[PDB]
Order: structure tokens, then sequence, then C-alpha cells
RNA sequence: CCCGCAGAAGAAGCACCGGCUAACUCCGUGCCAGCAGCCGCGGUAAUACGGAGGGUGCAAGCGUUAAUCGGAAUUACUGGGCGUAAAGCGCACGCAGGCGGUUUGUUAAGUCAGAUGUGAAAUCCCCGGGCUCAACCUGGGAACUGCAUCUGAUACUGGCAAG
RNA sequence: UAGCUAGUAGGUGGGGUAACGGCUCACCUAGGCGACGAUCCCUAGCUGGUCUGAGAGGAUGACCAGCCACACUGGAACUGA
């Protein structure tokens, strides 16, 4: 579910905010690693150098607000190429791209299949699978990349 | 199953020698006879004698110089499971010539010192020391 | 006139009810450049008092090894504690080719042309507790002339 | 002198001609255990006159057939 | 292709004379020969048996002069050859044409010496030569030519080379400024501070 | 046809030449049959630079080799060396 | 372990997996970088991790660790690459080239440069 | 290639200095970072990060990476193991296979000895020779451990026969 | 990767070839190969040598020399020693 993933993207959300830089989307991983990974969106490019400069800063409202009490691991990452969309608002940035998604229940039928980007709604994302214009509900979807594919 | 008598009778005057026994014996054998018969004139014993004529033994005086026995390591090259034959020029030798190997040739067996001599390869069959 | 060297010193520890105890034992060995040497191993509770004892105890236990001319007469092995040491005389002049441990035991006791190598672990107490018996266990090209009863050329 | 081998039959169901197998025993490449090794053949049965088992004795000549090189030259034991 | 920066440094270094310079005086007068140069230079350090070897190393090809991939060449020569590898290494150290020209006191230091070989001044049996690392014969007659052999510093190191232990294996006339090879040197005929089995110990590390 | 000819060998402006005999096929450093010989240009004096086994020669030639002109002189040279 | 047990069956030798297997005993190769992003270690370590997703030309992503002291780099960003493993990351077993393809020069340094391609500076 | 000319005149750099591993301090430096082949390093001082001085190595080169062997006895033929570290099948029977007491004869297969043929040249190695040296080139040899054939040798192992 | 093969294995005859030969064909026989690895699959030009190693080995076949194979792909022949 959500690991009080809001109040970590509300720790997160300040220092970037004050950066002036956007905030994507915000992963955490335990078990294997507890490692916390941010996409972040600057328009005049990311280098890692800015990286460093908000893993300091967050890291720091990190550490005091943090009652997780998980081990204190986390990357701080610009969007790949294959770059995760969370909001209805990421679906509708990217127009008309290919975005490969996985639905939550591992029944029969799920909808493990890719497809382009033909209109987006809130609850409701149109892309194109098999040539038929689906549309998914965001929530019901255990993970999603957009263009793996490298032009 | 004793499949070698001459590995045995090595180790027959190795766990001899060892034991700190005056004199052992063995089964004997026409091979076993030439195979005392060298390192006996070779003072590495004092002599051996063997009897009996269905079951004949022979048996070994075995030697000591300083409460240390004269010879002290034995190891049986060519064995039963793996055969080692050697020609002339690449007869080993035994801690540099010290120690002796007995080889065994067309013209019988003798050190490897008397091999060389008449330049005869042959089946080297171990390493006394 | 005789020649030391040590060869290794480690720090070892001792837990007491309240922490610890640290102390260092020395290795060396003493030779007389001449086949003749022994080697000493000490604790203590700092360096140079181990290195002191160890010195001396070496200074006996010094077997006298029957070598020819700074080099050995057979090529011959040695195991203890699980260490195997190979030797072997070597040409004149060749030197004193030896893993670290080995070189100065070789070095002391007058060596001057072999080789050698060790095998399996190389703890240096071992080796040099493998290597001094391989030294002693060398025979005269007259200790078996005497043994074997013959004379030298009989053998040679 | 004619060099010449002699090997021992393992069969002979086809018409005038036989399959001979040598045995030649060699020391290991590497290992240096001595070990016998086989050479089948098959040798122009010539009279067809040769059982199985019989030792015998062969010897090479031009092509005969897709597979025989090989003329029989005697019998020296007679399948017992 | 040759070390040019200050010469004692190096005796300092390897705490010894190396006849670097002609010799008129003494060592210490000119340096702190008793102690390694640089600020640390001072303060005696505990090196290692490796490190004697490297520094006993580093002196025979400084009191010589050889770099350092030339150097183990005649090792590795040396060692293919037969009787003492370490032993005719020397030797064959004490055959570079320079050197020659140096035991034969035409030049006071070697680098003199061999700036006299680089600069067409010596002819080996007749025969001009000017490689420094020309290995010699025996009864090679080394000589001067006459376009030099009226040098302000051919005569003045004659005049030094008697100040020091003449050589028994070469034989030199400085009245016409040539010599002879006659006897290849033999390893007693050399100085004992070298180690040559140290030296052989360390390339066969 | 079998001829003896000139195979060139030293190195780069200092040539020398194994006369050898091989099936005129064959390349000027290819295969060959028995080398006979050498040849150096650049002797001059200091060694010898023509030594022939002519008789094998002779023995190939008889037997129907031909001869390059190269070769063909430097004979002519060792008969005229006697 | 008996002879006759060789000669029945000869003694094997594992291959030698290379640890740089994206190299494919390419001394360099050249990529792009599909994402750049930093990793700071557990709460008693704190330090920053430069390292980049690259693309290669032989169509391998791995990851590179970004020498440090020069990062002008981002997504479409070519690179040369070379197989170095540093302790403390997990996958990193390539370090990007510094001084080459698409890598700032470093800012002055006196000493080392040539590992950074930083050239001699002419006073 | 030689001769002449002028003038030190036109020509030195790259790594590294905690240990391994030859070579050390100063100043920042603040666990910020950065360093890293591994172990590791960094605090109010760090001989390990940066600069500086000094030093070590190598040199028209010097380092990094890659690749192969070595080190590695870490596939152990030479030259490892298997009570507890990884490793004895749950036990047995048994074919193929491997191995085989003792005496004589015979055989000559293995084996050994010898001869003969062959094993291209180059390469490697020894002794030379030639480019001023060297690299390089070259004479001659050695060697190419092999294979085949012939003639021997019979202790050994095998075959055969008789015990 | 455990079975593999019917021109397959062999013979007789004819044809064919510079030449022997299932080379081809007729005919007959029913074989032939395989755990001493057939068959299948992946990889690869081979060697003299080359690098390493104290050695035994390991690696490798760039240059040079020997041999083989191929010449856009696939197939076929003609001429000709
Ligand atoms: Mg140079
Ligand atoms: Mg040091
Ligand atoms: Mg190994
Ligand atoms: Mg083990
Ligand atoms: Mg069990
Ligand atoms: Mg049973
Ligand atoms: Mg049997
Ligand atoms: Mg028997
Ligand atoms: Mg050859
Ligand atoms: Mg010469
Ligand atoms: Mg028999
Ligand atoms: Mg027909
Ligand atoms: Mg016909
Ligand atoms: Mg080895
Ligand atoms: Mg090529
Ligand atoms: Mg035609």
């Amino acid at each position: 579910m959500s690991t009080l993933e809001q109040k970590l993207t509300e720790m997160i959300t300040a220092p970037v905010e004050a950066l002036g830089f956007e905030l994507v989307g915000i992963e955490f991983i335990r078990g294997r690693t507890s490692t916390l990974r941010i996409y972040i969106d600057s328009e005049d490019g990311i280098n890692v150098d800015d990286c460093a400069d908000v893993s300091h800063q967050v890291s720091a409202v990190l550490d005091v607000e943090d009652p997780i009490t998980v081990a204190y691991n986390l990357e701080v990452s610009s969007p790949g190429l294959d770059r995760p969309l969370f909001t209805a608002e990421h679906y509708a940035r990217f127009v008309g791209e290919e975005v490969t998604l996985v639905l939550r229940m591992a029944v029969q039928n799920r909808r493990k299949w890719q497809g382009v980007i033909k209109a987006v709604d809130g609850e409701m994302i149109t892309v194109t699978v098999e040539g038929k214009d689906e549309v998914f509900a965001l929530s019901n979807i255990q993970k999603a990349n957009l263009v793996p594919h490298f032009a | 199953s004793m499949q070698d008598p001459i590995a045995d009778m090595l180790t027959r005057i190795r766990n001899g020698q060892a034991a700190n026994k005056a004199a052992v014996t063995m089964p004997s054998s026409k091979l076993k006879v030439a195979i005392a018969n060298v390192l006996k004139e070779e003072g590495f014993i004092e002599d051996f004698k063997v009897e009996g004529d269905t079951k004949p033994e022979l048996e070994l005086t075995l030697k000591y110089f300083q409460g240390k026995a004269v010879v002290e390591s034995i190891q049986r090259v060519s064995r039963p499971g793996l055969r080692i034959y050697k020609r002339k020029d690449e007869l080993p030798k035994v801690m540099a010539g010290l120690g002796i190997a007995v080889v065994s040739t067309s013209k019988g067996v003798m050190t490897d010192r008397a091999a060389r001599q008449a330049g005869l390869g042959g089946e080297i069959i171990c390493y006394v020391a | 006139e005789l020649q030391e060297k040590l060869i290794a010193v480690n720090r070892v520890s001792k837990t007491v009810k309240g922490g610890r105890i640290f102390s260092f034992t020395a290795l060396t060995v003493v030779g007389d450049g001449n086949g003749r040497v022994g080697f000493g191993y000490g604790k203590a509770r700092e360096v140079p008092a181990a290195i002191q004892k160890a010195m001396e105890k070496a200074r006996r236990n010094m077997i006298n090894v029957a070598l020819n001319n700074g080099t050995l007469q057979h090529p011959v092995k040695g195991v203890h504690t699980g260490s195997r040491v190979f030797m072997q005389p070597a040409s004149e002049g060749t030197g004193i080719i030896a893993g670290g441990a080995m070189r100065a035991v070789l070095e002391v006791a007058g060596v001057h042309n072999v080789l050698a190598k060790a095998y399996g672990s190389t703890n240096p107490i071992n080796v040099v507790r493998a290597t001094i018996d391989g030294l002693e266990n060398m025979n005269s090209p007259e200790m078996v002339a005497a043994k074997r009863g013959k004379s030298v050329e009989e053998i040679l | 002198k004619i060099r010449t081998l002699q090997g021992r039959v393992v069969s002979d169901k086809m018409e005038k001609s036989i399959v001979v197998a040598i045995e030649r025993f060699v020391k290991h490449p590497i290992y240096g255990k001595f070990i016998k090794r086989t050479t089948k053949l098959h040798v122009h049965d010539e009279n067809n006159e040769c059982g199985i088992g019989d030792v015998v004795e062969i010897r090479e000549c031009r092509p005969l057939s897709k597979t025989k090189s090989w003329t029989l030259v005697r019998v020296v034991e007679k399948a017992v | 292709a040759r070390y040019l920066g200050p010469k004692l440094k190096l005796s300092r270094r390897e705490g010894t004379d190396l006849f670097l310079k002609s010799g008129v005086r003494a060592i210490d007068t000119k340096c702190k020969i008793e102690q390694a140069p640089g600020q640390h230079g001072a303060r005696k350090p505990r090196l290692s048996d490796y490190g004697v070897q490297l520094r006993e190393k580093q002196k025979v090809r400084r009191i010589y002069g050889v770099l350092e991939r030339q150097f183990r060449n005649y090792y590795k020569e040396a060692a293919r050859l037969k009787g003492n590898t370490g032993e005719n290494l020397l030797a064959l150290l004490e055959g570079r044409l320079d050197n020659v020209v140096y035991r034969m006191g035409f030049g006071a230091t070697r680098a003199e010496a061999r700036q006299l070989v680089s600069h067409k001044a010596i002819m080996v049996n007749g025969r001009v030569v000017n490689i420094a690392s020309y290995q010699v014969s025996p009864n090679d007659v080394v000589s001067i030519r006459e376009k030099a052999k009226k040098q302000s510093r051919v005569k003045a190191a004659l005049e030094l080379a008697e100040q020091r232990e003449k050589p028994t294996w070469l034989e030199v006339d400085a009245g016409k400024m040539e010599g002879t090879f006659k006897r290849k040197p033999e390893r007693s005929d050399l100085s004992a501070d070298i180690n040559e089995h140290l030296i052989v110990e360390l390339y066969s590390k | 046809m079998v001829t003896i000819r000139l195979a060139r060998h030293g190195a780069k402006k200092r040539p020398f030449y194994q006369v050898v005999v091989a099936d005129s096929r064959n390349a000027r450093n290819g295969r060959f049959i028995e080398r006979v010989g050498f040849f150096n240009p650049i002797a001059s004096e200091k060694e010898e630079g023509t030594r022939l086994d002519l008789d094998r020669i002779a023995h190939w030639v008889g037997q129907g080799a031909t001869i390059s002109d190269r070769v063909a002189a430097l004979i002519k040279e060792v008969n005229k060396a006697a | 372990a008996t002879v006759n047990q060789l000669v029945r069956k000869p003694r094997a030798r594992k291959v030698a997996k290379s640890n740089v297997p994206a190299l494919e005993a390419c001394p360099q190769k050249r990529g792009v970088c599909t994402r750049v992003y930093t990793t700071t270690p557990k709460k008693p370590n704190s330090a920053l991790r430069k390292v980049c997703r690259v693309r290669l030309t032989n169509g391998f992503e791995v990851t590179s660790y970004i020498g440090g002291e020069g990062h002008n780099l981002q997504e479409h960003s070519v690179i040369l690459i070379r197989g170095g493993r540093v302790k403390d990351l997990p996958g990193v077993r390539y370090h990007t080239v510094r001084g080459a393809l698409d890598c700032s020069g470093v800012k002055d340094r006196k000493q080392a440069r040539s590992k950074y391609g930083v050239k001699r500076p002419k006073a």
C-alpha cells in the first residue's frame, strides 16, 4: 500500500519545492534494501550534482522527522528514458508516447500490456493495446513505465 | 586381495624399520630375492635368506646405524595401478644420487647407477633412501 | 659472530573481565652462517622484550646442518603444522630464491644458492617449524657412506 | 618385407568380408597409465573363410569398397 | 635518456661515494654525504630487505649511469651466460665503452667520458665509435682522435687518473692517450661493497 | 617448371639472397625444394656472400632444372673464383 | 581421484566469468546515459555516490560511477566507459572516463591531472 | 656515410610517497566532501581527501583500462582432497571395465637398446659473422622430445602352454 | 544430445572416372555405426609456432611460412595440362 508515502511526499516536496524543482515520483523499496528513489523534474536540466544538493537537503529534513525507523538509505534520481508516470497529469504530459503498465491483480486477463496514450482522464487513461483504445484505472495498476525504447 | 607383493614387501620393511624389528620376513619370490640382493650389497640391509620349498619365505635382517634405521624412505613407483618405464638417458636420481632407484632391465635388476652404466632403460620399481 | 633476523611480530589479545590485554609475540632466527642455526619465538607485553627473549631461546636449539658450499646437498621437503616447504640446491651464484619467511632461515644458516617454495598455509612460525626440520634431514655424502657402510665414491 | 596387422574378427555377416578389430596397447598422453585401444576394420574376406573370434592377419590394399581397404592374408587360429 | 639532475643527491641518498665529481675535493666538502637529501633527509628510516635490494640496484645503475630498461637487459643477458650471473653482470657493466675510457682516465667523471664518446672523440681499434653502451672486447685498443688529442679536459683527467688505483685488466698509455683492454676484469678486480647476489635476487622476484 | 632462383631476405635496404630451387609457380619467398646456398650483395669482403653447392645444382640442372640469370652469373663467379 | 578415474573423466576447470561482461574485451566502450542519479548509503555512512544508467553501443544498459569533480551529464549525454569497480557500490563495475567524450574537463588539478584529462597548465 | 660551420646553443616529462610498496611534512579540509587494486582512509591536525614543499620510480615516454598466462598446489599427471570445514552412494549383488599369488617353458606385444628413414624453412638455443653498438640480419650447429621400419635384449607386464 | 543408418552395409553385373571406389545403376545379401561416445547440438579454418610457465601444462594461431576453404547470394557447367 502506502507506507505513509503521504508524509514521504510532503517531506521531500518541501525542500524540492524550495529548490524551484518539481517532484514527480516517490518510490521506496524495503527489504531488498531500504532505499528510496526520487524522480524530480527540472526544465533547464538535471545534473548529478544538483541531485546531490537535493539529496542533502531532503536528507536533512528526513533525519529529524523520520519515525519509520527503517535503514536510512535513499537515492535521488532524475527521470530515465524509461520514466514512471504516476499522476493523471503525468499521463497528460506524455500525450502520444508508449507506456507499459501491469495490473495489481495477477488473475488471468490482467492488463500486463503497453499502449500509446490517446486520451488522458483522471481515473481512466486511454492507451491503445491490440488496436483497442483501452481505459485503465491507475489505482489498480501495480507499476507502469513510459517509452523504455531509446530513439 | 593382495594385488601387489612388492609394495607389501616394501611396507613390511618401512613398517619394519619403524617398529624397530630386528628382522622381517615375507612369502618369497624369485623377484623379491633379486630385489633384496641388490639393496643387500648396497648396504641398505645386512643379509637376506630364503628357506622352505612349497611356500618359500624370504627373511631379512634389518639395519640400524645410530639408533636410526639405515633405510628410512621407501616408495614403489611403478605400481600395478600405473606402470612406469624410463629410457636410458632419463634414468632418475634419488636424493641427487645419494638414494638409489631399483630398476629392472632385460639384463635383470640392478641399481639405477648400474643401469646407466650398461645404458639400459627399464621399469623403475622403487626409490630407496 | 652470530647472525640474527626478526621474522614477524603480531599483537595478540587476551580478553579479561574488563576488556582485554594486548601483547606482542616476536619470532626470529639465529645462525652462524656456517650451517648451524636455531629459531626462537616468545610473547611479551611489548615489542622489544619479545624481540629480546625470543632472540635468546634461538641461541639455544641451534642445530648444525651439513650443507656444502652455501647450498644443500639434495632436494628436500619438510611438512609441519599444515605448511609444506620444498627446497633444492641451486647452481653457483644462483642466490636465495625463497619466500619471505624462509629467506632469513636460509640466510643465517650459511646458504647462498638455493631454490625454494612454500605450499598450503603460509603462517611464518609454521613454515620455520617446517623448514629447520627439513634442513637437518639433509644427508652428507658420507653420512650415507657411514650409515650405508661404504666409501664416498662407493655411493658417488 | 610387406607390412601386416594381426587383429581378430568380430563379425562376418556380410558377403566375403569381415570386421577385424585390432588391439593396440598405448600409454595415455597425460596420465601415463597404459591403455588398450581397438581399431575396427573392414577386411576383404576372399572366399568367406573366417568364423568369429578366430584371430587373423591382414594387409592393406587398394580400396575395394566404400569402407574396405584391407585384404586378409592368413588365419592363425580357427575360432575354437 | 639520461639523468641530468644534481649528482651528490644520489650519493647522499645511497649513502656512499659514487665518484660523481672529478674528486679534486672530498665529498663532505661539497655535501652532507652522511645524510640523505630533502626535508626529512636527516632522519634515518627503517627500511626493508626489499628496500636494500632496490637501493643496491639503484646504486650500481647510478654509479654507471645505465637507465632501468637498458639495465635489466644487461641482467637478462648476464643471467643467460655461463658462470656466476651477477658476477659477469658487473663484468659486462665494466665493458661499457665509456666506462673503459673512464677507467683509462681519459675522463674524470664517467659522464665527462661519456660526453667524449658521444662527441665522436674515441676510436676503438682504429675505427670511430660514438655509442656509449658499445661493449668492448679483449685486446681492443681505444684511442683519442687528434681532433681532441689537444682538448684541455683529456690531459687534466689523465693528471687525475693516477691519483686513483691503476686498473689491472686494462692497460693504458697516457703518453699518446690510448690504451689496451687486455683482459676481461674479474670480480675481485672490482670493489667489494657491491652485493651482486642481492642484485640478482631483486630481478628474480 | 623447376628453377633455381633467389629468394630475398635480410632487411630493408640490406638484402640477402638465399639461392633455392622451386616450382616457378611459387612466390619469390614461398615454399621451395632445396636451398642450395645464399647470396649477399653487400658483403664488401667482410664475409663470403657467395656459397654454392653447385654439384647439387649440377645434379638438379642435370635433371632439367633451369637457372635464373642472376644465379647463372653467380655460378660463373665461383668458377672464375677458381 | 585415481588415475583410472581421470582417464574416464579428465579434470575440468570452470571458465573465468568476466566481471566486466558489458565490455567484451574492449578496453573501453562508448555509451549514452539513460539516467542520472546519486545515492546516499545507510544512516552510519554519509556520502554521495554519482552514477549513471547508460546504454552502450552493444545494447547493454549498465551503471558507471561518475569520477566526481566533473558533473555536466544528463539524459542523452554520450560518454566513454572503462571497467573499474569501487568498494561500497553493489552493481558498479565500471568507471566513466574523465577527460574525453562529453565529460567536462575537471577544474584545474595540479596533481595526477592525466587521470582526469586536465592538460598541463602553461604558466 | 664523411667534412665544415656556428653556438649550450633547438630538445623532459608522468605517475606515486598509510600498508602491501621505494619514497613526508606543511596548510587547508570537515567525516563536507573527496580517495580507492584491496584493506581501508577524513575531523577538528588527515604522512591516505586538496594545495604546497620535499622525496621515490620510470623516462620520450608515463599511467589507466582490456586481454592471457603466472602467482593458484585454486582441477593438484608432475602436484589436493572427502570423521566434524565442500565432498563415501542407505545397503547389497553383479555385467562391461580396471587389477591380480607362485614355478617353468614359450612368445616378443608392451618395454628397452641400436640402426635407418622422416620430423620444411623461419622461429627458440649454442658458436660465429655483419650493420659504428644494439635491435636487426646472417653462417654453422644443436634441437624438433615425434613417427615409421629393421635388428637386437628378456628382468619386468602381457599372450600361450604346463604346473 | 543415446541410439544411428536402406545406397544405408556387402556382393554380382553394367555404366561411369585420368585413376580405386555405392562413383552410379540393376541385382542380391541384411547389414553398418555406437558408451573406445555413434547421432545430434554449439563453437572453430589447421599447423609450423606465438605468449606465459622452472617445469609439466595453460592460452593462442595477428604478422611471416605450409595447407585448406571462399570470391554479392544460390545453382550449373564450358574451355582447358
Ligand atoms: Mg629508449
Ligand atoms: Mg616503506
Ligand atoms: Mg594450476
Ligand atoms: Mg583442499
Ligand atoms: Mg551419506
Ligand atoms: Mg560386493
Ligand atoms: Mg587381465
Ligand atoms: Mg602376475
Ligand atoms: Mg625446422
Ligand atoms: Mg659483432
Ligand atoms: Mg609371462
Ligand atoms: Mg563393379
Ligand atoms: Mg566395367
Ligand atoms: Mg606453476
Ligand atoms: Mg594478418
Ligand atoms: Mg576440357
